[PDB]
């Protein structure tokens, strides 16, 4: 609503806040671990990290994505004040439904629901 | 136009409790911090504290937690000192200032100042005029006096009909200015020379003329 | 926590000249220095925040600089209105002031007018008595008044006012205050200026 | 929005604060008593932190159900009296443990049940008090000046369970149980029943006030402010 001019910040102006996340329900069902999807460090006229897609096997106790997107921010994120500290040192994981649809033998995905 | 009114002369016999004001007009008291500064007799400036008035944060020096209890309302623009428990180092003056966190620029503006004194009498001044006796001049100059003796507390102001007013000394309770205007033989018996002094603690208005 | 070591406490510069205030804190405070000019009478007037930026409106004969622990301030061509006390203020963690400095005017060949004024006929209806002898625009600061009821009597107040701005000179008024005074009474003032007591009297 | 550094805080900051809690419609029938679950202080073994152990027990008339803090036992593993408020402070809530009633062998405690349980997150707010675990270094980098100490990251949510409507409402209207889920269908033995039923939707509390000293003029010391609850139920049976 308001954010006259002037403003600057100074050396340190980070603040002590929280939040609710995003709501997600899902289950997958299958004979082979489940795909997911996340975002990371690639490989010039900007200084802005090359982004690559990047495929992994979801294992127990990674994190979903909050809101902020499905990426690692321990790579992408150097000030690790960015985004709240469950997920500030740890990678969100999206599920590649996807590439877990499209397998020729489908052992990923037998089933599931989704809702967010 | 900023500006930052505050209040002035408040004497409180110890040690009982003050709260100084200090309410601006120009911008908004919730949007910036409201500080206050403190400063002994022959002394520097000494930081009290700082408020938020948008949500009543307050932030203390931890020498000053005890009996600072600083408050602000934002209806009527306004921020408030209060000290409790005077004593006699407690006697000092006051300022507020303004300061900003998204333009961290320290004390943008200061008021123009409150003074505070710690006794148990008040008493009201007394004039009397000074002029020479038999008087050189060879037609030149002529120096006249005003000499505002007795009275408690401060301030007193005397204005004249290049003067120098001296600063007002203490001892056995009581204070003592002085004022010297310098005139040639040319207005002095010829122009009326009045000494006005006001004294706002005893509703006193004395005029003098010489 | 940090505190803040101004020196030194008071300064002296003829016009147009250069002067320097030095403050070292007691621990970094990554160049978050301001500092001030407080005249008597007013409230402190912020000259420059973060070390080395002026405010608008401040001369640019006025400048800081220091990273650190280690800050400085200097003020080119010395004017009349700088006659002020300036202080130095770290922000990084709270506020801390310096001590101050006392900035004075060097003039010189000032000495003082010296005037005596008997007490007047209403102060002796009120049973007092006081003599008032005022040295105006002299200098230095540093004055000697020696009251002597023949041959050498010797309840004297003496007040100084500050270096006015318009002239860099000083002023000072002395009373002597006595009750039933009916030995005739008559001040001299020992200065840098003369050799001699200047003396002013009345019979 | 805001919390913003330095930060100093005293030695009693509590305020007083007040909440509407998590909607909850439930009721269970059957001819045992509900089991209910709540984790309270265990024994166990480091770190402070109390050890929390599930507790299993028989939901009693009147015991709190879940607010929006969870099924635990306040009075026990929040010393301080104060985390939350005061009708439950020194009180432990339960929540149903349907699992365990719906896995028993012959099916005694739940011949028919129904839920409704809604609640959002009002306001964040953190608490007062030395945080007992201090959040390692590799997940933030040190502030310096104003930020030099760090804020109180022990944060807690507010609930609110939103809205009530006549559309979500469980009762007043009639149940038939004619094919249970369980073994046991609808037999009531030992000629006794048990009906456990939660309802928030008409939590309304009414707010009385006395005349202490009648005058022309309104003064706050001339009243005394009183709250009271009440509750209306018509069971009605059918038997075969």
């Amino acid at each position: 609503t308001s954010n006259r001019y002037p403003a600057q910040p100074g050396s340190d102006n980070r603040e002590c806040l929280s939040m609710d996340y995003k709501q997600t329900q899902l289950c997958l069902i299958g004979c082979k671990p489940p795909t997911g999807e996340h975002w990371g460090k690639g490989v010039a006229a900007t200084d802005c990290p090359p982004l690559e897609l990047f495929n992994s096997i979801i294992e127990d106790g990674d994190m979903v994505d909050t809101g902020f997107g499905c990426m690692d921010f321990g790579t992408l994120q150097a000030n690790k004040s960015d985004v709240p500290i469950d997920i500030c040192n740890s990678t969100c994981k999206y599920p590649d439904y996807l590439k877990m649809a499209s397998e020729p033998y489908g052992d990923s995905l037998f089933f599931f629901l989704r809702r967010e | 136009e900023v500006q930052l009114q505050q209040s002035g002369a408040e004497l409180v016999r110890p040690g009982a409790l003050v709260k100084l004001s200090c309410k601006a007009s120009g911008f908004n008291i919730k949007d910036y911090y409201m500080h206050w500064v403190k400063q002994r007799p022959e002394q520097g400036l000494e930081w009290i504290g700082w408020i938020d008035p948008e949500n009543g944060k307050t932030i203390y020096d931890p020498r000053f937690r005890g009996k600072a209890s600083i408050t602000a309302d934002t209806s009527s623009n306004t921020a408030y000192l209060q000290l409790s428990s005077l004593t006699s180092e407690d006697a000092a003056v006051y300022y507020c200032a303004t300061s900003n966190y998204r333009y961290d620029r320290s004390f943008d503006y200061w008021g123009q100042g409150t003074t505070l004194t710690v006794s148990a009498k008040t008493t009201p001044p007394s004039v009397y005029p000074l002029a020479p006796g038999c008087g050189d001049t060879t037609g030149s100059s002529v120096t006249s006096g005003c000499l505002v003796k007795g009275y408690f507390p401060e301030p007193v102001t005397v204005t004249w009909n290049s003067v120098h007013t001296f600063p007002a000394l203490l001892q056995s309770g009581l204070y003592t200015m002085s004022s010297s205007v310098t005139v040639p033989s040319s207005t002095w018996p010829s122009q009326t020379v009045t000494c006005s002094v006001a004294h706002p603690a005893s509703s006193t208005t004395v005029d003098k003329k010489l | 926590d940090i505190q803040m070591t101004q020196s030194p406490s008071s300064l002296f510069a003829s016009l147009g000249g250069k002067v320097t205030i030095t403050c070292k804190a007691s621990q970094d405070i990554n160049k978050y220095i301001a500092w001030f000019q407080h005249k008597p009478g007013k409230g402190p007037r912020l000259l420059i925040h973060y070390t080395f930026t002026l405010q608008p409106g401040i001369p640019s004969r006025f400048s800081g600089s220091g990273s650190g622990r280690d800050y400085s301030f200097s003020i080119s061509n010395l004017e009349p209105e700088d006659i002020a006390t300036y202080y130095c203020l770290q922000y990084h963690n709270l506020y801390t002031f310096g001590g101050g400095t006392k900035l004075e005017i060097k003039r010189a060949d000032a000495a003082p007018t010296v005037s005596i004024f008997p007490p007047s006929s209403e102060q002796l209806t009120s049973g007092g008595a006081s003599v008032v002898c005022f040295l105006n625009n002299f200098y230095p600061k540093d004055i000697n008044v020696k009251w002597k009821i023949d041959g050498s009597e010797r309840g004297v107040l003496n007040s100084w006012t500050d270096q006015d701005s318009k002239d860099s000179t000083y002023s000072m008024s002395s009373t002597l205050t006595l009750t039933k005074d009916e030995y005739e009474r008559h001040c001299e003032a020992t200065h840098k200026t003369s050799t001699s007591p200047i003396v002013k009297s009345f019979n | 929005t805001s919390n913003r550094y330095p930060a100093q805080p005293g030695s009693d900051n509590r305020e007083c604060l007040s909440m509407d809690y998590k909607q909850t419609q439930l009721c269970l029938i059957g001819c045992k008593p509900p089991t209910g679950e709540h984790w309270g202080k265990g024994v166990a073994s480091a770190t402070d932190c109390p050890p929390l152990e599930l507790f299993n027990s028989i939901i009693e008339d009147g015991d709190m159900v879940d607010t929006g803090f969870g099924c635990m036992d306040f009075g026990t593993l929040q010393a301080n009296k104060s985390d939350v408020p005061i009708d439950i402070c020194n009180s432990t809530c339960k929540y149903p443990d349907y699992l365990k009633m719906a896995s028993e062998p012959y099916g005694d405690s739940l011949f028919f049940f129904l839920r409704r349980e809604q609640m959002f997150v009002r306001h964040f707010f953190n608490r007062a008090g030395k945080l007992g675990e201090a959040v390692p270094d590799d997940l933030y980098i040190k502030g310096s000046g104003n930020t030099a100490v760090i804020q109180s990251s022990a944060f807690f949510p507010t609930p609110s369970g939103s809205i009530v409507t006549s559309e979500s409402q469980l009762f007043n209207k009639p149940y038939w149980l004619q094919r249970a889920q369980g073994h046991n269908n609808g037999i009531c033995w030992g000629n006794q029943l048990f009906v456990t039923v939660v309802d928030t939707t008409r939590s309304t509390n009414m707010t009385l006030c006395t005349e202490v000293t009648k005058e022309g003029t309104y003064k706050n010391d001339n009243f005394k402010e009183y709250v009271r609850h009440v509750e209306e139920y018509d069971l009605q049976f059918v038997f075969q």
